[PDB]
């Protein structure tokens, strides 16, 4: 069962602090896959499977990959002398939300509502499975352009969800909450809701609101595009400086701006096709 | 302000 004989390796897609990711086909059935390599030397956090010392990333992916959801599923993985190799689903055709927003600019509220809703369902899925992503942002979201389905990627900075304080963080600083900038401490859910506030602003305004620490801890939110009062309200709530003032997932999805969401299929027909 | 990616 070698990696080279069960999958046909294609060319690079991307690389960074996650690893190096290639296009691939499962020869078994010509399924499009993504093949992600991570050097053991470069891995910070390690975990155990139900039994085997693997990267945390593999632990989290196994926990969320049960049944269908808005998360890219781990299909297989392999250990090697100096690395691990993850086999993941690859939608075709696909674009990441970061390139999609660059290309189209600020999204219409109807589209932002469908995208944001699907991200909320994928994050809830993660939390229900005991997984905290810790790097929610447009770059870590794939759009299946035919199905109108968003998929969460790159759990490489994630952790088991706990109700106690987190004192480490490896995610994107400009999506990190003020309490991390100021005190090097955060709780999972409330940090996640902050990052989702950044993401919603990104979607409706065409870029993130904050670049510098001073702006993050200032919690002054200037809207650089026309945004409805209801959407401005949900964003300012998610971006409350005090963690305990942020909405719960339930309060976000019950928010008036979040009602009458499009179905994924509607979203593809109206906005992507 | 150019929009840009941000490393983890
Ligand atoms: N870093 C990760 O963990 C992962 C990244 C990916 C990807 C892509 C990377 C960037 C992409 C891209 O630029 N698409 C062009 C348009 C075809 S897709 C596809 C499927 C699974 C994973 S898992």
């Amino acid at each position: 069962e070698p990696l080279e004989s069960q999958y046909q390796v294609g060319p690079l897609l991307g690389s960074g602090g996650f690893g190096s990711v290639y296009s691939g086909i499962r020869v078994s059935d010509n399924l499009p896959v993504a093949i992600k390599h991570v050097e053991k030397d470069r891995i910070s956090d390690w975990g155990e499977l139900p039994n085997t010392r693997v990267p945390m990333e593999v632990v989290l992916l196994k926990k969320v990959s049960s049944g269908f959801s808005g998360v890219i599923r781990l299909l297989d993985w392999f250990e090697r002398p100096d690395s691990f190799v993850l086999i993941l689903e690859r939608p075709e055709p696909v674009q990441d939300l970061f390139d999609f927003i660059t290309e189209r600019g600020a999204l219409q509220e109807e589209l932002a509502r469908s995208f944001f809703w699907q991200v909320l369902e994928a994050v809830r899925h993660c939390h229900n499975c005991g997984v905290l992503h810790r790097d929610i942002k447009d770059e870590n979201i794939l759009i299946d352009l035919n199905r109108g389905e968003l998929k969460l990627i790159d759990f490489g900075s994630g952790a088991l969800l706990k109700d106690t304080v987190y004192t480490d963080f490896d995610g994107t600083r400009v999506y990190s909450p003020p309490e991390w900038i100021r005190y090097h401490r955060y709780h999972g859910r409330s940090a996640a809701v902050w990052s989702l506030g950044i993401l919603l602003y990104d979607m409706v305004c065409g870029d993130i609101p904050f670049e510098h620490d001073e702006e993050i801890i200032g919690g002054q939110v200037f809207f650089r595009q026309r945004v409805s009062s209801e959407c401005q309200h949900l964003i300012r709530w998610c971006l409350a400086l005090r963690p305990s003032d942020r909405p719960t997932f339930e309060e976000i999805q019950n928010h008036p701006w979040m009602q009458d969401v499009l179905l994924p299929q509607e979203t593809a027909e109206i906005h992507l096709h | 302000r150019k929009r840009r990616r941000h490393p983890s």
